[PDB]
DNA sequence: CGTGCCAATTTCT
DNA sequence: GAAATTGGCACG
């Protein structure tokens, strides 16, 4: 588990965009098909998301450019 | 009631209503109710009001009596910009709540 | 959690499938509210 | 007990829809912190105030 | 009773008006007289307030010690002491008309006791006594660098020191005039005016008096370059302490007492009242040991000044008198001062916190917190 | 005619 | 019960 989350707040900068970032996150490993970028421990999504946010793997940018890969990369294999 | 001897305004009673009634026959009409209040708010014409109350407010010089006129010409602008009419102050159909 | 009758069905059913995930929707002690605001004679209404 | 929840309720309500909404509004006017001298004792010190 | 100073520094004085008396001491003629201690650092640690007509055996920039006396007044007795030295000459007073002759029964020290217009005759009504300072002479000694003669008008119930042609000069007394908690905090945030308002004046110069009991007593100001002809209303049954020989600021009390704030925002602006309040609730929160930073009644200060009055139309589309944002009124006046035209004026408001959140844009937000049926 | 004081009413704990 | 607003009357 994990009792604090500030070095997430300060990879992030702000302690309202890392709850939406973190959630995000959560969701795509979650609800989709998505596999975590850091060894899972017994951990819940919400928890392995802030473990990734908090090694600079997962941030705003990197996740839009992820979605814009991904959907151009289906749009090509659909043809 | 028009301009002859009565006000547009003026309450009577029981014996003054004899008496009016027999003084004027036509060209008097005179009501109790909310019918009478709704023939008032009916028959009131908002522009020429707001024109006569702003020259009686700026040409008039007072403390208490403007803050009075500009009491009622707020509302009167009020009513005028909105859609809304006098006369609706005064209900004919009712609403009932849904069971 | 507490009025959005077409909510607590969605969120019942996607807590049991694993998926924690809300469409909010409208609380229905407003449409009450407005029903009782617009039987005095005062009309209300959501526009847009 | 109860005149406090009243006085919480109305400062809540008079100022619910304050947010801060930006970063620099571009004007350096402002108050002069001095300490509070009520004649004989400095109550409280000007590093307390700043 | 008198300033006591605790430590060692100098002393120093702030809108003072000091003349030398005869002993040599330093007597003051100005009501908003205020005296400060300096350290060698050069901050200050004491902030007294002097009343009129008080003996300072210190002066400016002089150096003082611990547990010294520097000034000492009589409380109980309002001088009318003057600034020229010279004789006194006694002008229009009449005894039965305008002043009384009442001797003491046991000391003996007994003058011309000044009566009041509530209780002189009708003939001294309209006969101002005052007091003439001359020379050997015979002449009028004039106020060093000023025009006007030393004549010093009295009001009523004024008991003369001295008998008429006894040599005086500063210092000498013309004549002498006989004299919480969470409810606090939730007036000082409703902004209530108290039960006897300390009155104030709107603008500078010199002052006067006026017409008397047409209801009250009536003032006269006139600045030394500004519009005299503006005259105010004074309750004369309450004691004044206006000086109507001496030229006043327009930040000045007439009377004394606890000032509304809608005055202070009116006659001294809004850096005055943001920190007027923020000292009055800081002193109820302070004496109990409750720490509360000073953001947090700035902020409700900020929410009690968001209205506006218009006092002429301008340019803009308001009226000449209403009531309006003051947001929008800053937005109307800086999208015309950026372009060719030129914008409205206004004048800030205060309301209590209780009246502020009850007008604002939004009615589902009003009608919430209370009055709902005025508010639909 | 124009101001200011006093009784009524309302709304709030 | 306290406080703010409104209508009625004494007064200049």
């Amino acid at each position: 588990a994990r009792v604090t989350v500030q070095d997430a707040v300060e990879k992030i900068g702000n302690r309202f965009d890392l709850v939406l970032v973190a959630a995000r996150r959560a969701r795509q490993m979650q609800v989709g098909g998505k596999d975590p970028l850091v060894p899972e421990e017994n951990d819940k999504t919400t928890v392995i998301a802030l473990r990734e946010i908090e090694e600079g793997l997962i941030n705003n940018q990197i996740l839009d450019v992820r979605e814009r890969q991904e959907q151009q990369e289906q749009e090509a294999a659909e043809l | 009631g028009g301009m002859t001897n009565l006000e547009r305004q003026q309450i009577l009673t029981e014996e003054q209503y004899l008496d009016a009634l027999e003084e004027f026959g036509d060209e008097f009409d005179a009501k109790m109710g909310a019918e009478a209040i709704q023939a008032l708010l009916k028959s009131m014409d908002l522009e020429q009001e707001c024109e006569q109350l702003r020259e009686e407010l700026n040409e008039t010089n007072s403390e208490t009596k403007r803050k009075k006129l500009t009491k009622r010409i707020k509302l009167l602008e009020a009513f005028v910009q909105s859609g809304n009419k006098p006369e609706w102050m005064i209900l004919t159909v009712l609403p009932v709540l849904p069971p | 959690k507490s009025d959005d009758v077409n909510g607590r069905t969605k969120m019942y059913k996607n807590i049991v499938d694993g998926n924690h995930q809300m469409e909010p929707g409208m609380p229905e002690s407003f449409n009450v509210l407005l029903k009782e605001i617009r039987s005095l004679g005062i009309n209300i209404e959501l526009e847009d | 007990t109860a005149n406090s929840g009243y006085l919480t309720r109305r400062l809540v309500d008079v100022a619910q829809d304050l947010v801060v909404t930006e970063d620099d509004c571009g004007t350096h006017e402002g108050i002069m912190m001095t300490p509070v001298i009520e004649g004989g004792d400095v109550k409280e010190p000007l590093r307390d105030r700043v | 009773s008198s300033i006591q100073v605790k430590n060692k520094g100098s002393i120093k004085l702030s809108n003072v008006k000091s003349v030398v008396n005869s002993s040599g001491k330093l007597v003051i003629t100005s009501r908003n007289t205020e005296l400060k201690l300096i350290d060698e650092f050069g901050r200050t640690k004491e902030s007294y307030k002097v009343p009129y007509g008080a003996v300072l055996a210190k002066g400016d920039g002089e150096q003082v010690a611990g547990g010294e006396t520097v000034a000492n007044w009589d409380p109980h007795t309002m001088p009318v002491i003057t600034e020229v030295s010279g004789f006194v000459r006694f002008t229009d007073m009449i005894d039965g008309q305008t002043i009384t002759r009442q001797t003491d029964e046991l000391t003996g020290l007994s003058s011309l006791v000044v009566l009041d217009s509530a209780e002189r005759t009708a003939g001294g009504k309209d006969l101002r006594p005052a007091l003439k300072i001359v020379d050997a002479q015979g002449n009028d000694v004039l106020i060093p660098g000023t025009d006007m003669p030393a004549q010093y008008f009295l009001p009523g119930k004024a008991i003369v020191q001295l008998e008429d042609g006894v040599q005086i000069s500063s210092g000498d007394t013309l004549a002498r005039i006989p004299q919480g908690g969470l409810p606090r905090v939730a007036d000082l945030f409703e902004a209530r005016r108290p039960k006897e308002p300390a009155i104030l004046a709107e603008i500078s110069g010199i002052v006067s008096f006026g017409k008397e009991t047409k209801g009250k007593r009536r003032l006269v100001i006139t600045p030394v370059d500004g519009s005299d002809p503006y005259e105010e209303m004074i309750p004369k049954w309450r004691q004044l302490n206006v000086f109507e020989g001496e030229r006043v600021e327009r930040g000045d009390v007439i009377s004394d007492g606890p000032e509304a704030p809608h005055d202070i925002l009116r006659l001294r602006g809004v850096h005055a009242v943001t920190r007027y309040i923020v000292n009055e609730v800081q002193d109820v929160y302070r004496l109990q040991g409750v720490k509360i930073n000073d953001k947090h009644i700035e902020v409700i200060v900020r929410q009690m000044l968001r209205k506006a009055t218009i006092v002429n139309a301008g340019s803009s589309d308001f009226l000449e008198g209403e009531q309006v944002e003051y947001s929008r009124v800053k937005i109307a006046n800086r999208e015309l001062e950026a372009n060719g035209k030129v914008g409205a004026t206004y004048s800030r408001d205060l309301l209590g916190i209780t009246k502020a959140s009850l007008a604002t844009e939004s009615f589902i937000s009003a009608a919430s917190f209370q009055e709902t049926t005025r508010v639909l």
